[PDB]
């Protein structure tokens, strides 16, 4: 009797609602459970059946003797409680028929109830077109069940190539990723209904696995009486939950760790690589935590958080975990690289949020973080890592470091894999471990990522062999689980990708772009009257998941010659033609207002370099207008330069409908560009300086070209040279930039 | 306890990787290396040595100052409880505590040219200190021999980039009593200030509820005595300036180097400001 | 033990020295000349100055067909032999802008130029930032005396490198007309230590 039955009743779970709400059948919804059952593979044991069909508690009193103990739905029942964030001690449960359930109410948006102090409540749901290309909306929405009984054939004609056991858990879970994103987790209850049941029952799938290795350590007896002679209460007053975390420190320091030639493929080769070692650190301890992938609440860039037991065995081998993971580190990153786990307990009731107590369990987490973070390492590693140095002749580049250097080549043997591992990396291509690869991971299994090619033969008998995926397609003996990582790519060459351009000069054009206010947003945004968990891990997996997966496909969806480096919430950087630059930099900031229902705001900077122009220097200077554009302390953007500093509205509005309208003008003038507009820009940045002359010396040029460059152009231009003025000199600067032949 | 000012008038290169960034200051065996470079100069090495192994010579690191404000690194404690920008925190203010812009870092492009060749650029990263500001070094117990070096020190230069062509300074002692009275003070944790690490049979218990960085702490021997080539440093891992300490440690200066013509020193003492 | 090489750098035409990263406007001027980042005063670096001397005085020993001079003046980091730098240059700065502020001008300029392809015809503008001339720079340079049998040979060679450097510019487009500059107003003194034969070394150097 194992935790398969369990895990499968807790991800598996409200089917029978989510077809009810379709479906005409209006008895009580156990029996439609019961009936959906038999109608697989084979009919399972009494456990699952009776975990599934048994949630509605008078059939929880109704049904004690007729069979066993060992309920094992009485914990899919309490949580249910605690996933949900408030109470059902007595009530009729949703659709028991005890009222007129008319249930045909969308899905609601995370972003409304965030920073509702502030700037108050609004309200937005989900629609829904026939991952993929959609945005959450401030309109009424309506699902049908014609697309219901599609999806569920589609469901049901694909999930047969899976077995009910331990390991397919995964692959489930994928496809739960890419069904269940969008449908929702009920239909009224306003406090229920902002969050898709998928990382809902990621979330139950989690506490039930918590709560079954909890009462497997404490040996109890008698869950009938304990969690309903009294009303389960004695149950939440216990600490049963371990939620750790890990924090890369000093990521960027060894992704700019850099200085050789190839700094346009290190950059992204090591922004992959911290992600990728989270990943596999994290489903290594999940994997020695003889547990599903469901316990993570969110991974990103550099943090990942967790959801365990609270169980002495699972702190051994925590402290194990710790041990071997700080020993690798400390062999290969001397102190570059340092995870930092803490474990924090709560107890069940400390999570149902009715006394508040969740916005702390961060602030605590946070503090054991940045208590290991002070004490980093014991006096046996320090010891160590002084006796073990040695002097020698070479040096790597990049990693400017004296020992595990290769023979006849100077760079350092991560230093020349990362290089490697870059050049062989495309869009469609996969990820795979073993214990013969090229990346170093802990604990003592690589990386080859290697493509579809004559090395595709280890998936044949692939035992302790993990597969890490850009696309999923086959769901049956394949088993490739998705990691989000965003390798758009126009050419790759950058004389290629300028020669194709020939309308403008030949230069090119770069973005670097980072989420202002992320941290505190982040750490303490959902506010404390309805707050739960689900709807946390939904907005970092969204925001990940948004930069990733829209980014790609709105650099696909046109021809954008833009080849991106690397992406993420923290971190954004591409390199292209400049002319794309510009014109996708206002494109990716009205798609991530529109995701986020503009209130996460942006921040970014455009630079602009000639054609062979060293990336690493390109990376530094437009990472210093970005970081003068964030120092305005608000959203803004920066074009080519510190002195030009303009707010995302004010370069899209003013700078935009000035270089369109200028467009429009010169273009059905005959003989009067470029040398007017020189004059005109040579006056229009003497004038700030000499303020009156210039001033003067405009009105008298465009009442002298009145009669020739228009009647209304010229009275405009000089109205717009005294109310906006800065904002006319950018426009004609890229009104000639653009024109250039 | 007496002060040691350093007013630079050129640029500064206190590099700590690589040569195309720069740091703001430099560390204590940076100075204490260019010391007994100089020494070495003046022959006056090996009782300089003798006189720094037993204590009486005893330097904290270089610390950021501005007019009438002397500086140390932001202390970091286990503090259960804006200015968590700041990185730098004035001297005496630590009982307050329980705007800020020296200089502006820039990077300098140069270039070397081949004759019947093409050129190839190598760029350099440069801090200049304002017109009022610099840095300064706490000593106690001056002697007179290490006002004669750092007399001879300023016409060598302090800094990486050598001798091309930034580190210059003129300083001055200007010893102060508002601040040596908080040296004389004891309390319960003691931060460091200077790079150090303690010797092997008392980093355990240096070590106890401690809050601290460990840096590296390289590069490569400058001299042209030392083996006939360009030979790397042992690698020591020292103490970050800006640490904190229950309990006091003494440092050692570690020999780094031990294949050469000549023994390669690295100042890794202590150097507390006792508070409560 | 140490000797300050003190003197004047005079501007004759305009030496622009130097190249930012620093982003150009499409109607301004490209490459603009090197500066103090702070003072934003104009500026000879010490590296350029010494790289002129070790280009001029390499090309003038060994005539037409290095040397231990040359290395033992500015340095060397070669596999076999390292020698270290005697000479110790500054980054020189703008001294009279005291000056400069009399005659009621900017101490830098713009210089406007073109070429002309020769088979199409047409011009092709470039706009270029350069010190003005009639521009002074006091620079201090600092000597390691370390040998006393080769001040001499030093001091000799130095002075060489300062007439070869008055023929010829200092850093940028020299051989389109900029560049040229003059040595005046040198002079040695001691700061630690003390060189008895001092004069020689005033009279081989301010001759």
């Amino acid at each position: 009797m194992d935790k398969i039955n369990l895990v499968c009743g807790s991800l598996l779970h409200n089917i029978g609602k989510i077809i009810y709400r379709g479906t005409s059948e209006r008895a009580k919804h156990s029996k439609l459970g019961g009936d959906f059952i038999k109608s697989f593979e084979q009919f399972r044991n009494t456990e699952l059946t009776d975990c599934i069909r048994y949630h509605h508690a008078q059939e929880i009193t109704s049904v004690k003797s007729n069979k066993e103990k060992n309920s094992l739905f009485y914990i899919t029942y309490i949580a249910d409680n605690i996933s949900s964030g408030m109470d059902r001690r007595k009530d009729l449960e949703e659709g028991a028929e005890g009222f007129n359930w008319d249930k045909k109410v969308a899905l609601g948006s995370v972003f409304n109830v965030l920073n509702e102090k502030e700037k108050g409540r609004q309200n937005y749901s989900y629609p829904f077109v026939a991952e993929p290309l959609n945005f959450p909306t401030a309109t009424q929405n309506q699902y049908t069940t014609s697309y219901y009984d599609g999806l569920i054939t589609d469901m049901k004609t694909i999930l047969q190539r899976l077995k009910p056991d331990k390991e397919h858990i995964n692959s489930l879970l994928q496809m739960m990723e890419s069904l269940w994103s969008y449908v929702p987790s009920s239909t009224d209850k306003n406090q229920l209904v902002d969050i898709s049941l998928y990382d809902h029952s990621r979330t139950t799938a989690a506490i039930a696995s918590a709560i079954y290795d909890y009462f497997q350590a404490e040996n109890i007896t008698d869950y009938q009486k304990e969690l309903f002679d009294y009303n389960a209460t004695e149950f939440y007053d216990k600490n049963a939950f371990l939620m750790m975390n890990f924090d890369m420190s000093g990521v960027q320091n060894f992704i700019y760790n850099i200085s050789g030639s190839k700094a346009l493929k290190s950059l992204r080769a090591r922004s992959f690589y911290l992600d990728m070692l989270l990943e596999y650190i994290s489903d290594n301890l999940l994997e020695k935590l003889e547990l599903s992938r469901a316990n993570i609440l969110y991974v990103g860039g550099g943090h990942a958080y967790l959801l365990l037991a609270n169980t002495n065995k699972t702190k051994a081998i925590l402290s194990d975990f710790e041990h071997d993971l700080k020993t690798w580190f400390l062999d290969k990153f001397k102190i570059d690289l340092y995870v930092a786990m803490a474990y924090t307990e709560v107890s069940a009731n400390d999570l149902m949020n009715h006394n508040g107590h969740y916005r702390d369990i961060y602030r605590r987490l946070s503090q054991k973080t940045s208590a290991k973070k002070a004490n980093r390492y014991t006096a046996e590693e320090i010891l160590n890592l002084n006796h073990q140095g040695t002097e020698n002749a070479r040096e790597c580049r990049e990693c400017k470091r004296s020992d595990l250097l290769i023979e006849e080549d100077d760079i350092c043997e991560i230093c020349d894999s990362l290089q490697k591992v870059s050049r062989d990396l495309t869009r469609e291509n996969i990820f795979v471990i073993a214990n013969e690869g090229v990346l170093d991971m802990p604990f003592g299994k690589k990386m080859s990522a290697l493509s579809y090619s004559q090395a595709d033969k280890l998936k044949k008998s692939n035992a302790e062999v993990q597969i890490y995926a850009k696309n999923i397609s086959e769901i049956g003996q394949n088993l490739m689980t998705r990691i989000d990582m965003g390798d758009y790519t126009y050419r790759s060459d950058f004389h290629e990708m300028l020669e194709e351009v020939e309308v403008g000069i030949n230069r090119l054009g770069v973005l670097r772009a980072d989420v202002d206010n992320l941290g505190q947003a982040f750490i303490n945004g959902i506010p404390d009257d309805y707050l739960s968990i689900s709807r946390t891990a939904t907005f970092s997996r969204a925001m990940s998941r948004f930069f990733k997966n829209y980014l790609n496909q709105l650099l696909a969806e046109k021809s954008y010659k833009i080849n991106v480096i690397y992406a993420g919430g923290d971190d954004l950087f591409m390199i292209g033609a400049w002319q794309d630059i510009l014109d996708f930099s206002i494109v990716l900031k009205q798609k991530f207002a529109d995701f986020t229902q503009n209130k996460l705001s942006i921040s970014a900077g455009i630079g602009m370099f000639r054609e062979k122009y060293p990336v690493a220097r390109m990376a530094s200077l437009t990472g210093d207008l970005e970081d003068a554009a964030k120092d305005y302390t608000k959203n803004a953007v920066t074009l080519f330069d510190a002195t030009n500093v303009f707010s995302w509205d004010t370069l899209e509005n003013d700078i935009f409908v000035k270089l369109d309208a200028i467009t429009k003008n010169f273009e059905k003038l005959d003989e009067t560009g470029k040398a007017f507009i020189y004059r005109l820009i040579d006056l229009l940045r003497g004038v700030n300086e000499n303020q009156q002359i210039n001033i003067a010396r405009l009105a008298y040029t465009l009442s002298r070209m009145e009669e020739k460059i228009g009647k209304t152009f010229a009275q405009e231009l000089y109205n717009w040279a005294n109310a906006d003025r800065k904002t006319l000199i950018m426009a004609l600067e890229i009104y000639i930039l653009k024109t250039r032949e | 306890m007496k002060i040691i000012k350093l007013y630079f008038e050129s640029p500064v290169h206190f590099g700590e990787k690589r040569l195309s960034e720069s740091k703001i200051t430099f560390s204590a065996d940076t100075l204490f290396s260019a010391l007994m470079i100089e020494a070495v100069g003046l022959g006056k090495e090996d009782e300089f040595y003798q006189l720094a192994s037993n204590n009486l010579v005893k330097f904290s690191d270089a610390f950021p100052f501005i007019d009438q404000y002397y500086y140390i690194p932001k202390p970091m404690f286990n503090l259960k409880l804006a200015f968590k920008k700041l990185l730098y925190v004035p001297i005496d203010s630590l009982e307050d505590y329980l705007s800020f812009n020296l200089g502006k870092l820039a990077l300098s492009e140069k270039v070397q040219q081949h004759d019947f060749k093409d050129s190839e650029p190598y760029n350099v990263g440069t801090f200049t200190f304002k017109e009022n500001t610099g840095l300064y070094v706490l000593i106690e117990q001056t002697h007179p021999l290490l006002e004669e070096l750092l007399e001879n020190l300023q016409y060598s230069g302090i800094g990486g980039k050598r001798n091309s062509g930034y580190g210059k300074f003129k300083f001055e002692i200007l010893e102060d009593s508002d601040i040596e009275d908080l040296f004389s003070a004891k309390g319960n944790r003691k931060i460091l200030l200077s790079g150090a690490l303690p010797k092997d049979a008392e980093l355990e218990q240096a070590l106890k509820n401690a809050s601290y960085l460990l840096e590296r702490r390289g590069g490569f021997v400058q001299s042209d005595t030392y083996a006939t080539n360009l030979v790397k440093k042992q690698d020591l891992y020292v103490f970050k300036s800006g640490s904190t300490f229950e309990n006091s440690f003494d440092g050692d200066i570690y020999q780094v180097g031990k294949k050469g013509n000549h023994p390669v020193y690295k100042y890794a003492k202590s150097f507390f400001l006792e508070v409560s | 033990m140490k000797l300050v090489i003190e003197g004047t750098i005079v501007l004759k035409t305009g030496m622009h020295i130097g190249g930012s990263s620093d982003f150009s406007a499409i109607g301004a001027v490209a490459s603009p000349v090197v500066r103090d980042t702070l003072t934003r005063l104009p500026l000879i670096p010490g590296s350029s100055l010494k790289g002129k001397m070790r280009y001029l005085l390499a090309k003038e020993l060994n005539n037409g067909i290095d040397q231990d001079e040359i290395l033992r003046l500015f340095g060397s980091s070669e596999k076999d032999k390292i020698r270290r730098a005697r000479l110790k240059f500054n980054d020189i700065k703008l001294s009279n802008l005291a000056e400069l502020e009399t005659f009621n001008v900017s101490s830098t300029e713009v210089k406007f130029e073109n070429t002309i392809n020769r088979k199409t015809a047409v011009a092709n503008p470039r706009q270029i930032e350069r010190v003005i001339a009639g521009s002074k720079f006091d620079f201090e340079i600092f000597y390691n005396l370390d040998d006393i049998k080769e001040v001499e040979k030093d001091f000799e060679n130095i002075k060489q490198g300062f007439d070869l450097l008055e023929f010829d510019y200092l850093g940028g487009h020299g051989t389109r007309g900029s560049g040229r500059i003059a040595f005046e107003n040198l002079s040695v003194i001691t700061a630690v230590g003390n060189f008895e034969k001092i004069n020689t070394l005033n009279e081989i150097l301010g001759a």
